[PDB]
């Protein structure tokens, strides 16, 4: 995966 | 690619070359005769 | 006339209603050069290129648009590190403003980096017409289209490794409708008339709606490979998403 | 003729006319490029670009009548820091003339940069035109319309995020209206006349109206997101705002 | 129009339904020159290259769709390494924000390389046409065909050995078809018609098939000389694999 | 023809009879780019100018003129050092002339830095014209109108903001008067003859009244704004100031 | 693109190619005879 | 069409059976440039170069095929550097992959390195026709042949000597065939036909066969001087070997 | 190399210069005698 | 022909004729650019400029023989510091020839130092012409009148201030005088006769002259500012002084 | 034909016999530039200046054969300083060979040094000619003349004033006589011949007798401002000098 | 070089000045006389 | 320099041009009547 | 400068325009009759 920051 | 308008006509803005062949075709073409 | 915003096509609503995810993608996007090689025939000059220069600005604004990224801006990172040397160096002193009294914090760094190219362009790959004229009046068509195709790939920034990569093509058709009467209307008097038009479709406009096709391909993409995760499960079957699913079979010829 | 300000469009008075804000923003505009890479066809020289390299300019000024930024020049720093290295190099000694005897204040950096560039530029979109000549006497028209887009984008200096980003576009019209006559009137004489008239709209001025369209896409994207709050909640329903809030679907073709 | 993926050969089809390997091959494509030299012919610029410079984001794109090999960006090194510069400069202070705060790993690097160019382009290797006309009424066809090829070696990193090479060629085919009529139907009246349609195949198309042949003769050779091992003994005489085994010996001129 | 000093406008004689200030401010004026990127058709060289690269030394000499600015040279600023250089190195030594025995002071450095561009140049405007003949005898006329646009804008050098900025037009008039006879007078005779004579504005000289223009529209935003005095608060309403202050609102199109 | 005005007759200034097929389409269009 | 392998002459299938030596030769190729200087006339643009830039590519898979080399990379030699510096950047850290998690060797050196130029290239060496009509019906053939020549030369590379050089040359065909009908048949009917072909030798051709002609003759001539040995001296009677050991003597002009 | 459609007939958009040779070809070819 | 003196108008007359000083002024001439921007069109090579570069070679000249001032060569500065480092270096050693054994005493500098452009050149401001022919006989003259400007300004090279600044211009005229007979004289006879003459005004010749008159304008100029004295007051009513004060107002249009 | 001697002009013989002077003076000169900007127009190539890039070699050969100065090679002293480098460096070990065992003096250095330019080249400065036809015989003449002009000063190296200046001219007188008959002499039968002569003036030499006229007035002027003395004071009314001192009045146009 | 096939005939793509010898040529060469 | 073979005659590969001066030349040259 | 030999008849290697002054002026030359 990549990160995400929401 | 990239499409210019241009007219075909000497008369308007176009190639003065055609006019002696637009001539020519018409007068090739008229069946109209003298009225008297 | 007057401005307003540039018109889209049908992939820009395409890519505005994609479904939600749980989180953006913080996203860099560096250069996408004109790989093309391609400039403009005559009765253009010879220096003006076939595809214009600024690919990089619209992949950005077709990631903001997608409610998926948030880009950060490293085109201009050379004028934005310019800027914040002129604070810090301020900081340092007492001669600082009433703005910037606050320390500031450091660059956002992303996640991934999509970059690509704009990978060939190839002008009149077909061309026809239908012209016809019977006695003095007559009119006549042409068309021409050229291909364009734009690469894209993400590049996870931790490894170094190519996540996922697609190929987006696009046609642009350019016609022309023309029409003219050349004709001897009764003994010695002469009728002439011509109406014509042409249309382009505008390269620059093209360009922008390959690359926001290209996004949704790369974006579809991750949530069939688990690179991330949409915020629902039941919307893995969104209308969307399946027609850009259903398209993943490329074209034969 | 007598020099005299430049024309503005109706784009200048819309943007003159906008609500106040609460305060003003610091803004830095570095660089805009010519990124259409697109040039003059024949006749025109083959160096000549189709768009002027000044976007730059126009969008500093465009910042500056708003009233709503503060624009910081950065784009002539090279000049701005020589004359202040002749400054602070005079004041450690007492060779300091009458004027700058007090000590400068350092740089005024800003909070956000706008940046952008003008994405692409297509000649002959759409061209036509209607011609006619019965017995010796006709007229004709033409029209050709070019276009042009802009982009902008705002970038928070503090992070490096891309906080907004619009493209605008504008479309250039240039036509041609003639009228002549070729006739025999009465025998062996002959009667001749001829009267034109072109116009070409300026892309110096397209470009100008252009980028004042986008900063009120900026401005009017800042109230809706948050970024910063006008002085009165009731001026939000602002006639000027709601024009460039309903221009906000984009068109489809 | 609207755009889709870029289209496919039957080498695309051809080079999906591979065998699998045991596991993958991690794989660096640096850059793949336009050794060709040639540029375009009248009415083209002078400055347009005949065959497009983006074959090194073609392979890597031809590599990935495999199912062989792991490819690692290098072309973007450059603004690769950039942004682990920001991360890494921000790791050593507490400045780092909500993303990024876990230590990355150093980059993947690649065990073997391919690169190679794409050798030579040839223009108007066969041409013709065959014309034909009765009174008034004919038609005509014409066609010609250019030649492209690609290099493609695979490099040991370790010791510097080049372990396979091989060069694949692709023809671009180009025809014409028209007929018209120029005749005097029923006395001074002029029929007259065009019809006409051209094909240009696309060189951006061809050198796509061209590479994605040769990645198939990279892959199968490597299983002949042991550089590397499929899943199954069995699956050798996989109808694929003979295809392109079967076509190993050249063709003769 | 005999020299004589370069003519002037309206402009400069509106210029010159500016009310008087209580005291000039220093300004230095580095560099004014020709930001058009426009250069000249066929039939003149590829490679020649549409506007003169001289807007720097026009400018000096616009606020040199107006008795309201003091400039330091900063265009020759590298041969300004060099010369100072020389009596420097001297001045150590006991080797000085007769003239520059007494120690220089330092550089007098400004408190405003004016700078600026020419934001485009646009050709063919506006064209037409008219021509008549009857038998054997007739004249036309055309004209053609091209336009520059001068950007100037004041930097306080103490921050780093910009104070104003103002955009000035100007249209380049040319125009051509023309008359012919080809008749046969009386028989197997011919008579014939023609006149001419055509005009084109100097853009030099056009050039020069757009930026003495844009010097009282920067001088007359001083004294709105409050960012310096009159000599006398009477002369708030002279007559060449409420000239261009009901100028200030731009014409529209 | 750019619209420059150009009269489409040589006896101005124009293109000395198309006066041809100006006088030859004026001289097939007069009905004038002669006075006598 | 579909792609397929580069077409070969006669000299690879006689480069390919070659007999077999006792060991190979590890062989760096680095450059070869085009030394012709010649670049193609009108109607092809100014700036194509009339031999492909790609000899370099040519000869290192030639060496290859031949059985008796091993070739080092050398041209991507800067690449693989690059590679290599991100492995050992890594290695003395514990932030290895799992590839490459044993040391590498260093890069393996050669004994010999062949280098050469393509010495000249001349157009039209030998050109004519023949060409012949009867009433209506006729018919015209054409050929220009191009002339082409490669040197290698074979160094050592412990003392700097040069141990063997050869020239080799081709001939370019280019050949035309028409066939043309006009004649009126019965009366008032005009029949007419045209039929042609034309074929170009690709020069990316006639380059590949003129390099591998030119391996032979480094590789016989290293077994007569005793550079290298066979297998088997029974084998120095090879039909190959004869075929090229009888063309040393050049031909006469 | 590249294939452009082009119309062969000046009447369209096409080379003017083949008017001349367009026209003589068809009335070298017509039997149309005037109806009377 | 034999070569003599450069010829000189009224202006170089009129120059040194000007009334004596009290002593003269040292001047530093350094670099005087061709900022017109402007090459000469067809049928002129496409290269070479409309103005000659030598203009800071033509100030030098003329503030020499004005009897004011004393020129220090600045244009020839890099060789002037080498002559006298093989001077100097020779000087420490007893190597020095008869000539050049006294020690040299440093470079004489100037109090003032003039600079300037040529701001702008413009070809065919006016143009005209008149023909007519009786039969057989006629004649016609032309005319084309071109423009040129030149800036100087004299800075201060203590402080950096600007003292003065003027814009002097020059128009070239150009003609051309034909007169041609075509007619037949008695049956079956033909006389001819042509008789033409041309003369271009040299523009090396105008920029010279231009440079001539704005020294006399900066000198008058100095006499009323009080920049320098002259050797008597009674001598400022000189009669070239008043000729060059009532010019001193510029001409309208 | 057979080489010679390079032919001269009046002022060769009259720079030779010049007086003699008391001593000879040294002399430097390092670079006279073509400042003219020239270009030649068409059939000519774009790139071939119209004055040829020698204007340093003519002069050091006229100051060499004026007797009364002594040149040093300044323009190959890059050269001069690489040969002495080959001695010294070899002088300090005991490997000089047989010549150069002596040790080399300094080099000589001079008192003045002339430098200057070509300022300015005007092609067809005047034009003609006459032509006259009567029936079937006749002739015309034409004639073309351009100018040059080149500037001299002399630089004291000591202080760095410059002493002496002038501006030398020369016209370049082009012409061509040609004749012609086309006649039918007695029935059916053609007479017919044509006899023409061009005559270019050398620029090459034109420019070679402009420098040498130079540096007569160069010497002319130093004996009147007591630059450097004559031999004899008797020998101040020269026939020589006093045709080049009643030239020193400029001629007027 | 590189030999281009182009047609000879400006009927199809060619180059339309040897439109005029083409005719000239046929219509010197015919002997067909008119049916009647 | 480089001598290229050109076919003189526009039936095959050649200039245009020289066609009527070609068909002229050769019509002034022939000395066939009719046969009747 | 370069004096490079060429053909002045359009038979051989030459300029085609003077082709037709060539036979103009010959044809104004003969004074052969009809030999009958």
């Amino acid at each position: 995966v990549v990160p995400q920051y929401g | 690619g990239t499409m210019t308008f241009q007219f075909r006509n000497p008369n308007f803005g176009g190639n003065p070359n055609n006019g002696a062949f637009l001539l020519n075709s018409a007068q090739a073409q008229n069946s109209y005769k003298d009225p008297s | 006339a007057r401005p307003t915003l540039m018109p889209r096509a049908q992939s820009y609503k395409d890519l505005t209603h994609l479904p939600a995810p749980t989180g953006k993608i913080f996203v860099s996007v560096y250069n996408i050069q004109d790989e093309t090689g391609q400039f403009k025939p005559y009765p253009a000059s010879n220096f003006s290129t076939a595809v214009p220069q600024s690919a990089t600005a619209m992949l950005v604004t077709a990631l903001k648009d997608s409610r998926w990224f948030i880009p950060l801006e490293r085109q201009g990172l050379q004028n934005l590190l310019n800027e914040r040397k002129i604070i810090r160096a301020a900081q340092e002193n007492g001669t600082v403003a009433i703005n910037n009294r606050i320390p500031l914090q450091s660059l956002t760094a992303a996640n991934i980096m999509v970059e690509g190219s704009i990978i060939g362009y190839e002008s009149n790959v077909k061309s026809g017409g239908v012209g016809a004229r019977y006695f003095g009046i007559g009119a006549d068509t042409q068309y021409q289209l050229d291909q364009i195709a734009v690469n894209l790939r993400v590049v996870n920034v931790s490894t170094g490794e190519i996540l996922s990569s697609v190929n987006t093509s696009k046609t642009i058709l350019s016609y022309e409708v023309q029409a003219g009467v050349f004709r001897f209307i009764d003994y010695q008097r002469l009728l002439e008339g011509e109406v014509g038009y042409t249309s382009n479709e505008p390269v620059m406009l093209c360009l922008m709606s390959a690359i926001e096709t290209g996004v949704i391909f790369l974006i579809n993409d991750g949530i069939d490979r688990g690179l991330w995760d949409l915020q629902n499960k039941a919307e893995r079957q969104n209308d969307i998403l399946v027609k850009y699913r259903h398209m993943s079979v490329p074209p034969e010829s």
